[PDB]
């Protein structure tokens, strides 16, 4: 991918760059799931060993703050603005406010709402002046990548994504293990009740946590399941990674050629009785140039 | 009743 920006590169230090991150050393680790209630169209299997060169990656999503201190520094102007409308839950929508009559097939509670960008995530009206420590969303892979750039860091790779997300367990369900809630504790933001009608809220947020909110897994990541999905680097397909060859194995990239980039991790809104796709072995994917209140990123490094 | 839907892509409601 070759992007245009409109802003210089900072030059950056590597301690600079480095700080919130953590280092996650070269070596192996299987990737993949062959859950058997998995989608086959998600393309979870096969399981593979994967290698890695060493890589560094945010503990956290970047957040709101973050965000605005990219665009303080660049001017940079989101996608999701320059559409004049981004992707709200219904039930975010305050009433009255002006929506488009666009229906996503398969998906009515998602609404198209003008003015709905990350510093107004509902639309107009809604503002983060209380949500400086949440991940910032509206943001497409474009606008992901240019913040990236600007940071002198680039997205992780699906395989640098799950690798940091499974935090050093084998084939875990989870980050965390194998269980949703051990010892009775949520340890991340997903949807409690009856999808889309009525979120419980039973994990403490019917919306996005903060960037640092529940146990990290392993590794020191936060927040890598649930909360929000995260734009990763490579070209979605689904069969791609079914071929055992270097390529797809030693420190993969995805295909060349695609439509829609790989998105990581699941979000506030997963639940187990439609989507079920808070696993860490879970993908999917979306448009470069699309946002949504309920995906982010978190970006990668090279050491 | 088709593979469930989480990324909501603007191409999707033209
Ligand atoms: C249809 O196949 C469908 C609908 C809702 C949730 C899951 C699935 N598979
Ligand atoms: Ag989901
Ligand atoms: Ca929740
Ligand atoms: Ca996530
Ligand atoms: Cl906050």
């Amino acid at each position: 991918h070759m992007p245009s920006f409109d802003f210089d590169i900072p030059r950056r230090s590597p301690q600079e760059i480095a700080k919130g991150m953590v280092a996650i050393p070269g070596g192996t680790f299987r990737m993949g799931g062959e859950d058997p209630d998995a989608f086959p169209e998600d393309g979870e299997g096969p399981v593979r060993t994967v290698r890695l060169s060493p890589f560094l990656i945010d503990r956290y999503a970047v957040s709101n703050r973050q965000f605005a201190a990219f665009v303080k520094a660049t001017g940079y102007v989101t996608d999701a603005e320059r559409y004049g409308w981004s992707f709200v839950f219904h039930a975010h929508v305050a009433p009255g406010t002006p929506v488009m009559d666009a229906v996503v097939p398969e998906a009515p509670w998602w609404v198209a709402v003008p003015g709905a960008y990350w510093k107004a995530p509902e639309g107009p009206g809604s503002s983060i002046t209380d949500r400086p420590n949440h991940p910032v969303v509206h943001v497409s892979w474009n606008d992901a990548v240019a913040y990236a750039t600007w940071a002198g860091k680039r997205l992780p790779t699906e395989a640098e994504w799950e690798m940091a997300a499974r935090g050093g367990l084998d084939q875990a369900r989870y980050p965390w293990g194998n269980e949703l809630t051990p010892r009775g504790r949520h340890r991340c933001n997903i949807w409690q009740g009856t999808f889309p009608v009525h979120d419980t809220g039973e994990d403490g947020y019917t919306g996005t946590a903060p960037v640092n909110a529940f146990a990290p897994n392993g590794y020191g990541l936060y927040n890598v399941a649930g909360n929000v999905w995260e734009w990763c680097a490579d070209w979605w397909s689904a069969d791609w990674h079914a071929t055992e060859s270097p390529a797809t194995r030693i420190d993969p990239r995805g295909p060349e050629t695609g439509t829609a980039r790989v998105t990581k991790g699941g979000s506030f809104l997963c639940h187990e009785s439609y989507c079920n796709r808070y696993r860490v072995a879970a993908r999917t994917c979306n448009t470069p140039d699309s946002s949504a209140a309920h995906t982010g990123f978190r970006c990668a490094a090279d050491p | 009743a088709t593979t469930p839907l989480c990324g909501p892509s603007r191409a999707s409601i033209l």
